[PDB]
């Protein structure tokens, strides 16, 4: 009824045809040293199912949304799809980011960029670290965390969270916006 | 006997740079001018030159010995941290007493 | 619901036949068996959907084009974490720290 706790996890990123990975540690989302590996979580089995209920909408209704392209012949038909495809997609991202900005999440993205930074320094000239700050990667950095921060609680099965990428990744899904 | 070229502090010892301990690895440093004071009187550090042995007594339990001690356990070779030295202490304690 | 449950899985009902007496007299206790003991426990049906809504979409005269059932669920409030503690091997005897 309960579960160890441990999490790891690592954002991978590409600046100037060059990759960069950071990996990260549980202890360390929460700003302690060392680590306790005898501690065990409650698993919120609730709140998961709550949670669920979002999962479940996204990933099964993009999927039939997608063989409903296929299907679909008519054109005015077709725009209308791939209109509600993006939509919710955005919703999606719109949601995980948000969580990404939390206690974890901004805790989450700065070890990150600490660890890529310091990367930055050895392995050749740091001023490239501008584009992590560029919009994109910003974006990029926030869902990860966001997606990370639910995962390393009983929130998110590394399996659904994963299969919920490719929803995000199936539809372009990133309107750039300014 | 660390030696090290006083000009150039960030090619000589990057490690020793206060622009280091605070962040900034970039190519800027501190702006010489910028405002707001202060003295400093007193501060916290350790002794030097001290081997000291501490009996444990019958009885007596001191409860700040301990506390030492633990500290000096953790220090004087590395067992994790003296944070994880305690916690580790409650669950024996626990299972035990 | 259960009947439906069992002739689906049985494919028949048979019976004791020691009615139309005995199961009326021993035992109407399948009741007290139900009452007491299970986490079943007897509930007037208007309490029982007490957490559910319902809501329609709609068009412009309008039927439903979507329809949504839900449970009215609270999130939170704590995520409790501990350290398990053996008092004892061999056994699932513990605190829980």
């Amino acid at each position: 009824a309960s579960t160890e706790f441990a999490y790891e996890d690592a954002y991978s990123v590409t600046i100037r045809n060059k990759r960069y990975t950071a990996e990260v540690k549980e202890f360390e989302l929460l700003g302690l040293g060392q680590r306790r590996e005898r501690v065990r979580i409650l698993k919120p089995t609730v709140a998961h199912a709550i949670i669920q209920m979002w999962y479940s909408w996204f990933v099964e209704d993009d999927r039939t949304l997608a063989a409903a392209r296929r299907t679909s012949r008519d054109d005015a038909e077709k725009l209308a799809i791939d209109g509600r495809r993006m939509q919710n997609a955005v919703t999606l991202l719109r949601k995980i980011e948000m969580i990404g900005t939390t206690g974890i999440g901004a805790s989450a993205v700065h070890l990150a960029q600490s660890r890529i930074v310091d990367q930055m320094a050895g392995r050749g000239l740091i001023d490239d670290s501008s584009d992590l700050h560029v919009g994109i990667n910003r974006h990029r950095i926030r869902i990860w965390a966001g997606l990370a921060v639910l995962q390393m609680m009983g929130l998110l099965s590394r399996s659904e969270a994963e299969a919920l990428t490719k929803v995000l990744g199936d539809s372009n899904a990133l309107g750039m916006v300014v | 006997g660390f030696n090290l070229k006083v000009k150039d502090l960030n090619g000589s010892a990057r490690g020793l740079t206060q622009a280091f301990a605070i962040g900034e690895l970039k190519n800027q440093l501190s702006v010489g001018a910028l405002q707001l004071p202060l003295q400093f009187t007193r501060t916290f550090s350790a002794s030097m030159t001290s081997e000291l042995l501490w009996e444990v007594g019958k009885g007596n339990i001191d409860p700040v010995m301990y506390a030492r001690l633990f500290f000096q356990y953790a220090q004087a070779g590395g067992a994790l941290s003296v944070d994880e030295l305690v916690n580790q202490f409650t669950e024996y304690h626990q299972s035990t007493a | 619901i259960a009947y439906q449950d069992m002739v689906k899985q049985r494919g028949r009902a048979e019976v004791i036949f020691s009615d139309e007496e005995l199961s009326s007299t021993i035992i109407p206790w399948f009741i007290e068996a139900m009452s007491e003991v299970s986490p079943f426990k007897l509930r007037p049906i208007n309490e029982t959907t007490s957490y559910i809504g319902q809501t329609s979409a709609i068009d412009h005269m309008g039927q439903p084009s979507h329809v949504v059932v839900y449970e009215d669920w609270q999130f939170a409030k704590e995520i409790t974490a501990f350290t398990p503690v053996k008092l004892a091997n061999n056994s699932n005897q513990r605190f829980l720290d």
